């Protein structure tokens, strides 16, 4: 959030009284850095925000095999992130700049990514539905083998191998990762955007100075009040170049989050028939993790392999 | 609002633990801002901070419920504000008892923190996620439905808008 | 929305509604459109035992299109989203294989419906 | 309230939250800090020579 | 793409270091420019790769 009349003028009182000269131009722009504001909660709060009940995974903590603790949470830390979601999180005052903080704690959504993952290890899809339906993992497994149109024998009499796969493809993706510049992008993009409005500040614009004391300070209010208002012009211009490209670079964040949010229903609530809209091959299952401003999301496929010709 | 042989500036002094090179003045930051000073007379060097600036919210239960009000100072320290005082990551509020109960958020204040009118005046304590569930989770359970429930819900887009 | 979930039956979780989606209909507002949204909720569950296979004479037997449930005694077939038991047979089940390699098999008689009305 | 309902230009706020102004510490005094003195004219020998 | 120098001024040294009391405009039209026709190439690889 920026103060429109911090920033131009600054201390000032010469230069407030000629920029109350120029309407509702400051504003308009603190509307619109606003609704900024209040549209990025909403983003995470569609996205995270999925599911009734807070699940809990049962203590004992074996599906018949599979191992899902690189992605369950740590209980012994102060954030009970899971172990890739800590190799996540370690990868990625001035005239007027003010940066608020998000509603949600990241804890919040650790704590709400975790849920999403008890409600599909133990339920399968049903609690994306209505009240969850426990089945042994197993079984729901066997379900979805048949949902990709193979017959469900074939899971159970190759279980053990199928298990073993499952687990040494989870250990590769921290090797994989301990990829992310789709979240330092943009970043760097806000963190630079906001470094260019601040240097803007020392600019005469065709004054004499950039530093509204100066102007003044060697001259009367006649002669001053000339110099003072190309100062407020140029400042003026350069806060409304930011504010708009902010307004289109919220625009194409939305889209994304979007897209996350019909990610997290059709790919970890359910069983996606849509070719490529959960990785490539045919979708099995997927589970979510949370990241700094953003979601990632492992998708488990299956991949036909050693083809015989007939 | 201090003056050191030319630098003009506004702001809190403070002791620092840098260590200049006894030839440099002050120091800069990165984007180009005074942060350091150098005392002519001692030669000691002062860190400035910006003084204390920051938007002021109220928070109201609706006048057609009560006149009572509560106030978030944004991120200022709550004590340098100018009964109830309470300090969140989000700023002082003044004017709201906070609880050791938790469940849902009405009025959100921010970093988990959420206010109402319940216990009534303005109050502030998270809001919780949701309730708490638990599946009877087992390697030879399954929970079949005996019935089910139609259910129609709405959904409203808009589509235009107002040619001008 | 119009086209998915208004002609025609979607699948995609959370699309039109929340359940499952049986059909929405059309309402125009001033500048925009309501969808009203008929979802399938199930309701009453009751838990009881699961297998993945019945073994009977030496072989497996799996569901063609149902779960092995246990009432406490006895072990019937039902859809998966609605209870509605029967009696296991050799028409709601396939077998594949000998009952040594399934890790959760049940022993079980899989009735045939010839052999006794034949005889 | 009144803030409040200022803002909004309105006679009835619905329950929500609202931004309603700012708190800004205020400075008071002004210490000019500078350097000591250089040399000072030598006007002891002119006019006491 | 457009120098926006050169679109501006064009070959004259006299308007060129007037044009330098704006500070980064050109700068940034420069760079607003070159990251949509990145994105071009991007367009049209993930449709047909
Ligand atoms: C789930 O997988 C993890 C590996 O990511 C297992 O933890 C490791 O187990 C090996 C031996 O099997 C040890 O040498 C490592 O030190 C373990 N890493 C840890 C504890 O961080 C884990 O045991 C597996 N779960 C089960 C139930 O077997
Ligand atoms: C199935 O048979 C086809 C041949 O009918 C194999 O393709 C042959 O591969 C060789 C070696 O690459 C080529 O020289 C031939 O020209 C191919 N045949 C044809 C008709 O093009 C194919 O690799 C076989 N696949 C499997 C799984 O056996
Ligand atoms: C500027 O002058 C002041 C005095 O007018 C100097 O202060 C002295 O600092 C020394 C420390 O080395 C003390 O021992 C003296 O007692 C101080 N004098 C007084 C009157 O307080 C100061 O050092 C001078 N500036 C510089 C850079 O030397
Ligand atoms: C399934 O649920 C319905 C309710 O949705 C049950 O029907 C209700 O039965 C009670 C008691 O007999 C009546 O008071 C209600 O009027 C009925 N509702 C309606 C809409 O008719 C029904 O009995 C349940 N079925 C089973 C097998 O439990
Ligand atoms: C399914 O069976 C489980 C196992 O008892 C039931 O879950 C328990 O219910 C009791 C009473 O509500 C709780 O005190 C336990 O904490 C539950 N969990 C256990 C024992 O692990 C559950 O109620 C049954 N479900 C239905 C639909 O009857
Ligand atoms: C499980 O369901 C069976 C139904 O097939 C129950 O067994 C029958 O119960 C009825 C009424 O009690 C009797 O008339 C029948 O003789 C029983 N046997 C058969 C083969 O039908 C059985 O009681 C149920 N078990 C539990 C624990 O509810
Ligand atoms: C399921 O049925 C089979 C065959 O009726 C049982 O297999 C027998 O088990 C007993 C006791 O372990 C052995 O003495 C026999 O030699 C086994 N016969 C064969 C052909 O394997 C099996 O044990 C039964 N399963 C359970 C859990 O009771
Ligand atoms: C001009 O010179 C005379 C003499 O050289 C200075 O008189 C001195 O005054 C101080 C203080 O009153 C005494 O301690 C000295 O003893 C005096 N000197 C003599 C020789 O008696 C006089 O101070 C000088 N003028 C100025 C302005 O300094
Ligand atoms: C608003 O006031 C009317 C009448 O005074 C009352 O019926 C209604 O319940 C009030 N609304 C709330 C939210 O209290
Ligand atoms: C406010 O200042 C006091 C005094 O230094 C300090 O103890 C306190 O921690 C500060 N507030 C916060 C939120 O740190
Ligand atoms: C809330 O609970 C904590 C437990 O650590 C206790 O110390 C604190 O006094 C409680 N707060 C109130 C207002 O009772
Ligand atoms: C289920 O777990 C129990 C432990 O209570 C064990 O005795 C049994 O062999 C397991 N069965 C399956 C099918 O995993």
């Amino acid at each position: 959030s920026v103060d429109c009349t911090m920033y131009i003028c600054g201390d000032s009182t010469e230069c407030s009284n000629l920029l109350l000269q120029y309407g509702s131009f400051c504003t308009q722009l603190k509307r619109a850095l606003t609704g900024i504001a209040v549209e990025q909660d909403k983003n995470t709060q569609e996205v995270f925000a999925q599911v009734k009940q807070i699940y809990k995974t049962p203590p004992i903590k074996y599906f018949g095999g599979f191992n899902f603790s690189q992605i369950l949470p740590d209980p012994s830390k102060p954030s009970k992130r899971s172990p890739i979601e800590d190799l996540l999180f370690n990868k990625v005052k001035f005239n007027g700049l003010t940066v608020l903080p998000p509603l949600l704690t990241d804890e919040m959504i650790a704590q709400y990514t975790s849920a999403l993952l008890a409600g599909t290890i133990t339920s399968g899809w049903t609690f994306g539905a209505g009240p969850a339906l426990q089945i042994p993992f197993p079984m729901q497994m066997a379900y979805r083998f048949n949902g990709i149109g193979v017959t469900q024998n074939v899971l159970y009499e190759n279980q053990k191998l199928i298990a073993n796969q499952f687990n040494s493809a989870i250990g590769k993706i921290q090797d994989s990762l301990s990829a992310l510049g789709k979240l330092q992008d943009v970043v760097n993009h806000n963190a630079q955007a906001l470094n260019t409005l601040v240097k803007q500040l020392s600019s005469k614009f065709g004054a004499i100075s950039s530093v509204l004391n100066d102007i003044l300070s060697r001259l009367d209010p006649p002669e001053a009040e000339v110099q003072i208002d190309r100062l407020i012009t140029g400042r003026l211009q350069s806060l409304q170049t930011y504010v708009t490209q902010q307004l289109i670079r919220a625009a194409e964040i939305r889209a994304s989050a979007n897209l996350a949010a019909t990610k997290m229903s059709e790919c970890v609530l359910g069983q996606s028939k849509r070719v490529d809209f959960c990785g490539k091959g045919y979708h099995l299952m997927s589970f979510p993790q949370s990241a700094p401003h953003g979601v990632v999301f492992l998708h488990v496929t299956y991949v036909p392999a050693q083809e015989k010709n007939f | 609002n201090f003056n050191f042989n030319g630098l003009t500036g506004t702001g809190v002094l403070t002791e620092s633990n840098k260590k200049f090179l006894p030839f440099q003045q002050f120091g800069r930051d990165i984007a180009d801002t005074t942060d350091a000073v150098r005392d002519p007379q001692t030669l000691e060097i002062l860190d400035i901070t910006p003084c204390s600036f920051g938007g002021v919210s109220v928070i109201t239960p609706g006048t057609n419920t009560s006149n009572q009000v509560a106030v978030l100072y944004q991120g200022v320290n709550c004590t340098e504000v100018p009964s109830n005082v309470f300090q969140t990551r989000a700023g002082c509020l003044i004017g709201a008892e906070y609880v050791n109960n938790s469940y849902e958020c009405d009025i959100p204040i921010g970093a988990g923190i959420c206010a109402s009118y319940q216990t009534q005046s303005i109050i502030a304590y998270t809001m919780s996620l949701g309730a708490e569930n638990s599946v009877a989770y087992s390697n030879n359970s399954i929970a079949i439905p005996t019935n089910f429930t139609i259910s129609v819900t709405t959904e409203i887009l808009p589509v235009s808008m107002t040619k001008t | 929305k119009m086209s998915e979930c208004v002609l025609g039956q979607s699948k995609r979780v959370d699309f039109c509604g929340k359940g499952y989606h049986l059909m929405s209909f059309p309402q125009s507002a001033p500048h925009g459109v309501v969808f009203l949204h008929v979802t399938y909720v199930p309701a009453q569950e009751k838990n009881f035992t699961t297998a993945p296979a019945i073994c009977h004479d030496g072989k497996a037997h799996f569901p063609r299109e149902g779960v092995f449930v246990s009432n406490g005694t006895h072990w019937f077939v039902t859809q998966r989203n609605f209870y509605e038991p029967q009696i296991i047979t050799t028409d709601n089940t396939f077998v594949s294989g000998n009952c040594d390699v399934v890790i959760g098999i049940v022993n079980n008689t899989v009735y045939d419906p010839l052999q006794p009305e034949l005889d | 309230l009144s803030e409040t309902k200022c803002t909004l230009k309105s006679f009835t706020v619905e329950k929500g939250i609202y931004q309603t102004s700012n708190f800004r510490v205020q400075p008071t005094e002004s210490i000019v800090r500078f350097p000591n003195i250089t040399n000072l004219c030598p006007f002891h020998e002119v006019f006491n020579a």
